[PDB]
C-alpha cells in the first residue's frame, strides 16, 4: 500500500534521526575528550624529545594506529592463537548466524574470497536449521506448559487469560534461560559488569554483533570447551529470540 | 592553518601603565607563545607555553589564557618594552603566527618642527629638482603633509619616509620629498609644505620663493 | 650560549635562485629541529618549513612547497635554505630558528633583495634653508643599501635624523637631518659625510647658505 | 521430523568444522603480522631519534592506544558521533549489520542501544518487507515484457517462470552486487575483491567492520553518502527476497 | 672525539652504598640515552638500567630494581649511579655506555670492591728449589689489590710470570715466577721486590738456595 | 628475559684461518649487535644491526643472521683479533647479552715446564705451610694438576691461577698452591705435583721429600 510504505519510510527515517540525536548527545563528549587527550600526548612528547618534529610524530601515530587497528597489542613486543581450531570454529559460526563480531579480521585475499561463498551457502543452511529448532523448541515448551495449563483450567480462570498468563511464564522462563541466565553467567566468567553482559547478550541475539564484546575471546582464559559451548547457547537464544522479534513486529503493525 | 588574530595591531602606553595584548585563535589551542621584536633585530622568545618566561625576561611580563583566547600582560610599562609582540601556536601543524602588536611609548604631545628646502644648484645642473620637507620630533605619529606649488596643491612625485620612535625623546619624524624635473620647477615661484597634526587645529606651513 | 649565525645579505636577479646558510654553535645541531621564517618588510612572520637535521626529514608550508628547499650539512653543523625563481615578492628578511614547538633561538636574519639594478653611487646634495636651525643632506640614486651619514666627521651627533631609504625607480633615496643652534651656522661650517660601501664612495658636502 | 533436524544439526556442525579447518589453514600464518609491523615501526623510530628510549616509546604507544580506543583519530570533521555519523550508526543497528568500527564508550550509550534495537529492528524489518514487495513488483513487472517474448517463442510457461527468476536475481545482482563493487573500487581505492567482500558482508548483514563505506560524506561528490544509504536499503531488500525464496525452496525440500 | 670519563675505583664495606660518575664530552649529553652495565670478573655483561638525561626518565633491569639509582647533572653533563646495600656479589666492573638500541660508546669502567677486610700488608715468602732454573715469590695475606712484583728492582724482566690474585678468606694471595739460566743462580743474587701502595709497604726478598 | 647463547665459549684460530661464531636467541629478534673486548679494557661496538661495521672495524669482519640465529665471521684471522666477542639484542626490553666467546691464537703444542717448591722456613715459623707448583709456558690451555702427599692424592686446600694467553709466545701458565697448616705438613714427607697435558699420555711429575 504505497501510502503506508512512504509513511513507514518517514517514520523510520525519524526513528533514525531520533537515534542519532541521542547517541550524539551521549557519546560525542567522550569522543571529543579522547581527541583532546591524543593531542595532549603528542604535545607532551614533543616537549620531552626535541629531536622529533610534530609532523614526524604524526606519522608514527598513523603507523601505530594502523597496526593496532590490525589487532596488534600495545602491551608486548613479539603464545595463544586467534585462529586456533576452537577460535576458527567460532569465527565461522559468526558468519552463518550473520552475527559477525569481527574482533578478528581476515588478512588474506583467499580468506576473503572463501568467506564470501562460505556465507552465501552457510546462512541459508543455518536459517533452515534455525526454523527447525524454533519449531522444535516451541513444541517442547508448549507440551511442558500444557501440564501447568491444566492446573489453571481447574482453577477456573478463563481459557482466554490462562493462555495469556502462560505466555508470561513462557517467555519469562525463556528470558530466564536465554537472556538472564547467560548474562549472570557472563558477568562472573568474563569480568564484565551486569550491564555490559546484557548489552553483549542482546547485541548478540539480535545478530547485530558489534564486536566490542565477545565472550571467550579474552586471551588469558584457559577455557577451551566454554566458547563453542556458548555457541550452543547462541543457537537456543537465536531461535527463542527470532520467535520474539517477529512478535514485537506484530504489535508494531497493529498500532 | 589555525588563524591567530591580534587586535588592535597598534597600541601605546605611558610608563607605569598596565598593558594587555590579546590573541584569539580560530580554533582551540593548548598553549600560546610570544615573541618580542625590536626593529633592526630578530624576534626573541619572550613567553612560551602560555605563561613561562624566557631566561632574559623581567617579571613585569606575564601570560595567560586557554582554549581560544590568550593574553600577554605588562604589569607596569617601561621604556625598553616598546616593541612588537607576536603570538604563535603549534598545537596543529603548520605552526602559525599572529600579525603582531606594535607597542609604542606614550608621551606628551609635540608639534612638528617643520623645515622646507629648495633644490640645490648642484642638482639643478643635472636636470633634476627635489624639494624636501622635514617634519621633526613630533608626537603622536598620525600626521598629514600637503605640498603646494604657487598656492595650488600637488600630489605627484611625492615620497615620504617615517622614522621609528626615537629612543630618547619618544618622538617621531618624517621627510616628504617632492621630486620634479628642472623644467616643472622653474615654471613656478612659490613652494609650500603644509603639515596637519592634532596638536594644533591650524596647519603648520613653511614656504619659500624660487626668487 | 646557543647561537645561530646566518650568512650575509644577498642580492640576486629576478629569475635566479639563492642559497643561504645558518651555522649553529652552543649545542648539538642534530638534536633539535630547524625552521625558516620569512618576514617581508616589517610585517607578519611566515613559517617556511622545517628540517630534522638528524633524519633529513622536511615539511613545508603549502605556500612554499615549490619555492624553498631545506638541507643540512651535519659535519659543519650548518643548515641551508634555497629559494627558487625569485621575484620581487621574495625580497624579505629570512631567519633560521630552532624548535619543535616554540622557536627558542633565532639567527640574526639575512636580507634578500631581488632586483635588476646595478651598483650605483649616490648623488649627494645639500639642503639649506630662530634659536635652532635645521639642515639636511639629500642622498639619491644609489644602489644597493646601505649608506651612512655623519656630520662634521661625527662631531655633530646630537640632533641627527637619517630617514629610511625608499625606492625611486629601482634606486634608493634618503635624506639626513641635523639641528643646530643658529649662532653656530653659518658662523661655523657644517658638512655631511656620506659613505656608500658597495661602490667605495665617500663624499663630503658643505652646507652653504642660499 | 525431530530425527531429521538432528541430522541437519550434524550437517551444519560439519559445515563449521570444515570452515574452521580452512580459515585456520588460511589465516594462522598471518596471525602475527601486525605485531611484526608495530615492532618494525618502533625500531625504526628509535634508530631515527636517539633522544628516545624504547621504554618511553612504549608508553607513548600505550597512551595512543587508550585514546584511539576512546575514539580519537590520527590527524595530519573526523567525528564519528556528529549527526551524520550517529545517523549511520543507528542504521547499522536496525539493519542488524553492526559494523562496529566505532564502539560505544558510555554505559548510557549501551543501555539506550538495547532498547533502540529491540524496537528498531522489527520496525525496520516491516519496512523492509514492504520495500521488498514493492521492489520485487517493479522488477517482476519489467521482466514481464521479456516473459511475453519467451511465451511467443513457445518456450514452456514453466521454464519461462524459471528464466524470469534467473533474470530477476541476475538483474538485481548487476544493480546491487556488481554495480556497487565497481563503484566502491573507484571511490574507496579498494581492490575488486575487497569491494565484493564488503558488499556481500554488508548485504548478508554479517557486518564485520573491517571495511565500511558510508560513515562520512565526501566533498567533491555529494550524492555518494546518501546513495550508499539508498543502496543498502534496496540491496538488503533484494537479498532478503532471494533468501526467503531460497529459504522457500529449502523448507519443503 | 666522544668520551665518557668514569670516576676512580671505590672500596666499600658490606651494607654501605656508593655513588660513581661518568662525565661525557665530545657530544651533547642530553641528546642520548645513558645506560650502566655490570661485568663481574670476566664474565657475562649485565645491563643495569637506563636514564634519559633530558627527561629524567629511568627504567631498570628487574634484577637491579632495588639496588641502583640513576641520576644525571645536566649542567655538568655528568651521569651518576648509586648502588645500595652493597654485598660481596656487587664487586665488579661497572660501565656507563651510550645508546637506545646498540651501545656505541663506553666509559673505561670503574671497579667496585665490597669487603669487610682491613688494609693488610702482604707476607712475602721466597720460593727456592737443567740449564734454566725457576724461582718464585709467594705473596700472601694482603688487602686490598694491587701489589707490584719486580725482580732485581725491575732489571730482571724477561722470563717473569705473575699470576692473578685469588681470595682466601677475605685476603689476596698470588705468586710470581722468574726463570733464569742456572749459571746465573745462585752465582748471582736474585731478589723479588714487592710493593703494596695501600699499606705503604715495600719488601725485598732474596731467593737463597735451600740449605 | 630473552636469552642469548654463544657456543662454544672458547675457540682458537691460526692467522689466515676463517672464524665463525654464532649467537642463538631464545626467541626471534630483528637485529643482533656484537662487541669486541680485550682484557683490561671496555667493550667496543664492533658490529651493529646484524651486519653494519663500526667505524674502525676492518673488512675481514662480517655479520649475518635473522630470526633466532646470528653469526659473526672473520674471513681471515689476524693476530689483533684475539679477543672476546659478545652479542647483544634490544628488540625486547630489557637489552641482553651473550656470555661472550673468547678467541685465542693457535700455536704449536708445548709441554708445561714444571717446578715444585717447599714451604719457606719463614712461612713455617708463622704456622702456615704453602706448597707451590708452577706449570709454565704450555699450549693448549686445557691441563690438569693433581697433588699427592705421601703418595695419597689431596684436592682440598688447593688454589689455582691461570694467566691470559701470552701476547708474544701465545703460551699459557698456571700456579697451583696447596695450603696446609704446619702440623699437617710436618706429619708427612713426600710431596708431589702431577700434571696431565695433551702433549703426553704420561703425567709430568715433580716431587720433593720434606727432609
Ligand atoms: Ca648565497
Ligand atoms: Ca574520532
Ligand atoms: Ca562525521
Ligand atoms: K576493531
Ligand atoms: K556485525
Ligand atoms: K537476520
Ligand atoms: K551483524
Ligand atoms: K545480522
Ligand atoms: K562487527
Amino acid at each position: 500500500r504505497s501510502t503506508t510504505l512512504l509513511a513507514l519510510l518517514a517514520l523510520v527515517l525519524l526513528y533514525l534521526v531520533s537515534g542519532a540525536l541521542v547517541f550524539r548527545a551521549l557519546e560525542q563528549p567522550h569522543e571529543q575528550q579522547a581527541q583532546r587527550e591524543l593531542g595532549e600526548v603528542r604535545e607532551k612528547f614533543l616537549r620531552a624529545h626535541p629531536c622529533v618534529s610534530d609532523q614526524e610524530l604524526g606519522l608514527l601515530i598513523k603507523e601505530v594506529a594502523d597496526a593496532l587497528g590490525g589487532g596488534a597489542d600495545p602491551e608486548t613486543q613479539s603464545s595463544h592463537s586467534a585462529w586456533d581450531l576452537g577460535s576458527a570454529f567460532f569465527f565461522s559460526g559468526t558468519i552463518i548466524t550473520t552475527i559477525g563480531y569481527g574482533n578478528v579480521a581476515l588478512r588474506t585475499d583467499a580468506g576473503r574470497l572463501f568467506c564470501i561463498f562460505y556465507a552465501l551457502v552457510g546462512i541459508p543452511l543455518f536459517g533452515i536449521l534455525l526454523a527447525g529448532v524454533g519449531d522444535r523448541l516451541g513444541s517442547s515448551l508448549r507440551h511442558g506448559i500444557g501440564h501447568i495449563e491444566a492446573i489453571f483450567l481447574k482453577w477456573h480462570v478463563p481459557p482466554e487469560l490462562v493462555r495469556v498468563l502462560s505466555a508470561m511464564l513462557f517467555l519469562l522462563i525463556g528470558c530466564l534461560l536465554f537472556v538472564l541466565t547467560p548474562t549472570f553467567v557472563f558477568c562472573y566468567m568474563e569480568d564484565w559488569s551486569k550491564l555490559e553482559a546484557i548489552y553483549f547478550v542482546i547485541v548478540t541475539l539480535t545478530t547485530v554483533g558489534f564486536g566490542d564484546y565477545v565472550a571467550g575471546a579474552d586471551p588469558r582464559q584457559d577455557s577451551p570447551a566454554y566458547q563453542p559451548l556458548v555457541w550452543f547457547w547462541i543457537l537456543l537464544g537465536l531461535a527463542y529470540f527470532a520467535s520474539v522479534l517477529t512478535t514485537i513486529g506484530n504489535w508494531l503493525r497493529v498500532v | 592553518q589555525i588563524v591567530l588574530t591580534q587586535s588592535p595591531a597598534i597600541m601605546s602606553a605611558s610608563p607605569g601603565e598596565k598593558v594587555t595584548m590579546t590573541c584569539s585563535a580560530s580554533s582551540s589551542v593548548s598553549y600560546m607563545h610570544w615573541y618580542q621584536q625590536k626593529s633592526g633585530t630578530s624576534p626573541k622568545r619572550w613567553i612560551y607555553d602560555t605563561s613561562k618566561l624566557a631566561s632574559g625576561v623581567p617579571a613585569r611580563f606575564s601570560g595567560s589564557g586557554s582554549g581560544t583566547s590568550y593574553s600577554l600582560t605588562i604589569s607596569s610599562m617601561e621604556a625598553e618594552d616598546a616593541a612588537t609582540y607576536y603570538c604563535q601556536q603549534w598545537s596543529n601543524s603548520p605552526p602559525t603566527f599572529g600579525a603582531g602588536a606594535k607597542l609604542e611609548l606614550k608621551r606628551a604631545d609635540a608639534a612638528p618642527t617643520v623645515s622646507i628646502f629648495p633644490p640645490s644648484s648642484e642638482q639643478l645642473t643635472s636636470g633634476g629638482a627635489s624639494v624636501v620637507c622635514f617634519l621633526n620630533n613630533f608626537y603622536p605619529k598620525d600626521i598629514n603633509v600637503k605640498w603646494k606649488i604657487d598656492g595650488s596643491e600637488r600630489q605627484n612625485g611625492v615620497l615620504n619616509s617615517w622614522t621609528d620612535q626615537d629612543s630618547k625623546d619618544s618622538t617621531y619624524s618624517m621627510s616628504s620629498t617632492l621630486t620634479l624635473t628642472k623644467d616643472e620647477y622653474e615654471r613656478h615661484n612659490s613652494y609650500t609644505c603644509e603639515a596637519t597634526h592634532k596638536t594644533s587645529t591650524s596647519p603648520i606651513v613653511k614656504s619659500f620663493n624660487r626668487n | 650560549e646557543v647561537q645561530l649565525q646566518q650568512s650575509g645579505p644577498e642580492l640576486v636577479k629576478p629569475g635566479a635562485s639563492m642559497k643561504t646558510s645558518c651555522k649553529v654553535s652552543g649545542y648539538s645541531f642534530t638534536g633539535y629541529i630547524m625552521n625558516w621564517v620569512k618576514q617581508r618588510h616589517g610585517k607578519n612572520l611566515e613559517w617556511i618549513g622545517l628540517i630534522n637535521p638528524n633524519t633529513g626529514y622536511t615539511t613545508y608550508n603549502q605556500k612554499f612547497k615549490g619555492k624553498a628547499t631545506l638541507t643540512v650539512d651535519k659535519s659543519s653543523s650548518t643548515a641551508y635554505m634555497e629559494l627558487l625563481s625569485l621575484t620581487s615578492e621574495d625580497s624579505a628578511i629570512y631567519y633560521c630558528t630552532r624548535g619543535n614547538y616554540v622557536f627558542d633561538y633565532w639567527g640574526q636574519g639575512t636580507t634578500l633583495t631581488v632586483s635588476s639594478a646595478k651598483t650605483t653611487p649616490p648623488s649627494v646634495y645639500p639642503l639649506a634653508p630662530n634659536s635652532m636651525v635645521t639642515l639636511g643632506c639629500l642622498v639619491k640614486g644609489y644602489f644597493p643599501e646601505p649608506v651612512t651619514v655623519t656630520w662634521n666627521s661625527g662631531s655633530l651627533s646630537s640632533g641627527v635624523h637619517t630617514f629610511p631609504a625608499v625606492l625611486q625607480s629601482d634606486l634608493y633615496t634618503l635624506s639626513s637631518s641635523v639641528t643646530v643652534p643658529s649662532s653656530s651656522w653659518p658662523s661655523e661650517t657644517v658638512t655631511c659625510n656620506v659613505a656608500h660601501p658597495a661602490s667605495s664612495t665617500k663624499v663630503d658636502k658643505k652646507i652653504v647658505p642660499r
